[PDB]
């Protein structure tokens, strides 16, 4: 996270850590105790598919407490569409081998329904995002969460408002674009898979995944998130389905 | 207006604009100096476009130069007053009032819904967890 | 469908309206006011009109600056119009005199302190509730040679040659303002 502050131990009970080996890979998003969604592009260069691990209850990565809950990833579901490298469809439901325990220190985000996150928390202005991600562009990561509040886009004014670059990716119907332009604050590379999380009365919901984006707070560049809404049938479809034998699953999607 | 004999009258704005129609001539002799008569003329010409009584439910209409203003009844809006703020129960205006999940219906008046770990309370607008930790809450600030 | 184009700004009092073109054969709007830092709500909801009035929604904060976007339907394609800071850019309307009485060698030309569509604690505010002191108004009157005269409340008080008479017309201005500092003369009026 870039420009962002620390998020208080326990004010985002629902940020997954990803381990892969034991080393940091991405973040991700408890949606339920046994699901969890984060980024697809996470998982392009992963050997070791059964050294996946999930964390939850995590802040501070340099001091262990009770509230940390560990769990194997038991599945990694990626839609078909997704093409390692490269941006388009970049979304993955985690299947943990074991439900983590919910506590005042792990807490699921909603999944909403499509039409109320399109309709109405796709037009709040304001949503979180977080991870242990780089500080900096090229930085090296946090040790504590980090946080950051970021203004959403309609495309239309992304594209008007981003200078073109040597052919980039294009802004699809599943993705969106939040943060600044001025090169203040965004998410980052080690943040991908994280959620972006929008507060609605009361209640906050999963609108986004830490996906993309040209560097991290580039001027005249904003960040790049999966448009979750995208796949909400996608992903209850897939939570009712039956485990399937190996880790790694591509599910057709529509 | 202009009576037989009445122009060997000085002029008056009184008895010639006020009390009858005046032309721009007998205006225009009556002030004498031409931009004295056109500033005059500008208002006394316009005509009052609040004639057609344009504001609705209640509203109240206000003159101005080529147009008017319709001070409207607190439910109501629009450029006449013909918007009924009560007639706007649907999802796309502010989640049709509902806590969570809003469903339109034709016809009918819209209805909410909550998502799974909530239930409705009788308000049928909001709603609250059955569970102990509901998605979307922060135990440490609830 | 085809986005709108040429949203512009109407507003006098605060009355506030966008407009916009063209004229809708097919497709139906939605029109979407937001402050820059605020969320996004929708007025005038599939309306064929090619305008919206946003007065309810500016008149919360007539400082804030309001930005809308009109949404074609046959995410839709749409429109943004022209930021809008009420305050500093409505319309002051045509003012009215509102009277004058004549003591002796000076004159009380009275304006009528016009109301507004600002609506606070159930009744509308006059454009000196909201302007306070940055609104004054000029008077250009003249001996039935221009004469002009200027004031920080509703009133003037002038000398006048006993016998002749006199024609007053007023006007309403924001001296501070770059845009729109004036309104329109009044009617003339005489004694
Ligand atoms: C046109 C090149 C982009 C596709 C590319 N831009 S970049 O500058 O190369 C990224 C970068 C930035 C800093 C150090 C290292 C790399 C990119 O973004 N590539 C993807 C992986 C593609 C894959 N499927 O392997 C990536 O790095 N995603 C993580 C991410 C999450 C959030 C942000 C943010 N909020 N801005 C930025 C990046
Ligand atoms: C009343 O008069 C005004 C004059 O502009 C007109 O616009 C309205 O349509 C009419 O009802
Ligand atoms: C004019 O103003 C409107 C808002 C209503 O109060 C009417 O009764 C009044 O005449
Ligand atoms: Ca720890
Ligand atoms: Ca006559
Ligand atoms: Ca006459
Ligand atoms: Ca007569
Ligand atoms: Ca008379
Ligand atoms: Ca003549
Ligand atoms: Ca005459
Ligand atoms: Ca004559
Ligand atoms: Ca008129």
């Amino acid at each position: 996270i870039v420009g962002g502050k620390v998020c208080p131990k326990g004010e985002c009970p629902w940020q997954v850590l990803l381990l892969v080996n034991g080393a940091q890979l991405c973040g991700g998003t408890l949606i339920n105790t046994i699901w969890v969604v984060s980024a697809a592009h996470c998982f392009d260069k992963i050997k070791n598919w059964r050294n996946l691990i999930a964390v939850l209850g995590e802040h501070d990565l340099s001091e262990h407490d009770g509230d940390e809950q560990s769990r194997r990833v038991a599945q990694v579901i990626i839609p078909s569409t997704y093409v390692p490298g490269t941006t388009n469809h970049d979304i993955a439901l985690l299947r943990l081998h074991q439900p983590v325990v919910l506590t005042d220190h792990v807490v699921p985000l909603c999944l909403p329904e499509r039409t109320f996150s399109e309709r109405t928390l796709a037009f709040v202005r304001f949503s979180l995002v977080s991870g242990w991600g780089q500080l900096l562009d090229r930085g090296a990561t946090a040790l504590e969460l980090m946080v950051l509040n970021v203004p959403r886009l309609m495309t239309q004014d992304c594209l008007q408002q981003s200078r073109k670059v040597g052919d980039s990716p294009n802004i699809t119907e599943y993705m969106f674009c939040a943060g600044y332009s001025d090169g203040s604050k965004d998410s980052c590379k080690g943040d991908s898979g994280g959620p972006h999380a929008t507060h609605y009365r009361g209640t906050w919901y999963l609108t986004g995944i830490v996906s993309w984006g040209q560097g991290c707070a580039t001027v005249g560049h904003f960040g790049v998130y999966t448009r979750v809404s995208q796949y909400i049938e996608w992903l209850q479809k897939l939570m009712r389905s039956e485990p399937r034998p190996g880790v790694l699953l591509r599910a057709p999607f529509p | 207006a202009n009576a037989f004999l009445e122009e060997l009258r000085p002029g008056s704005l009184e008895r010639e604009c006020k009390e009858e129609q005046c032309s721009f001539e007998e205006a225009r002799e009556i002030f004498k100096d031409a931009e004295r008569t056109k500033l005059f003329w500008i208002s006394y010409s316009d005509g009052d476009q609040c004639a057609s009584s344009p504001c609705q439910n209640g509203g109240s209409c206000k003159d101005q130069l080529q147009s008017y203003i319709c001070f409207c009844l607190p439910a109501f809006e629009g450029r006449n007053c013909e918007t009924h703020k009560d007639d706007q129960l649907i999802c796309v205006n502010e989640n049709g009032g509902c806590e969570q999940y809003c469903s339109d219906h034709t016809g009918t008046k819209r209805s909410c819904r909550c998502h799974e770990g909530y239930s409705l309370l009788a308000d049928g607008v909001s709603c609250t967890p059955t569970v102990e930790y509901p998605c979307g809450k922060i135990p440490i600030l609830e | 469908t085809v986005a709108a184009y040429n949203l512009t700004w109407k507003s006098t009092n605060f009355k506030t309206i966008l407009e916009w073109e063209p004229k809708p054969v097919n497709q139906v709007y939605t029109v979407q006011i937001s402050t820059k830092s605020g969320d996004w709500k929708s007025k005038c909801f599939y309306t064929t009109d090619t305008e919206c009035d946003l007065t309810d929604e500016i008149v919360k904060d007539v400082k804030q600056t309001y930005l809308a976007r009109v949404f074609s339907y046959p995410e839709p394609l749409y429109e943004n119009s022209p930021e809008f800071t009420p305050y500093l850019e409505t319309n002051l309307g045509q003012p009215t005199i509102q009277s004058f009485e004549q003591v002796g060698t000076k004159v009380n030309v009275t304006v009528e302190d016009e109301r507004t569509l600002v609506r606070r604690n159930n009744t509308f505010l006059s454009l000196r509730d909201v302007f306070g002191k940055d609104l004054i108004y000029t008077l250009y009157y003249w001996k039935s040679g221009k004469k002009t005269a200027k004031t920080n409340t509703n009133e003037f008080l002038i000398d006048v040659d006993k016998g002749e008479n006199y024609c007053f017309s007023v006007q309403a201005v924001i001296p501070s303002r770059t845009v729109n500092r004036k309104s329109t003369d009044s009617p003339v009026e005489c004694m």
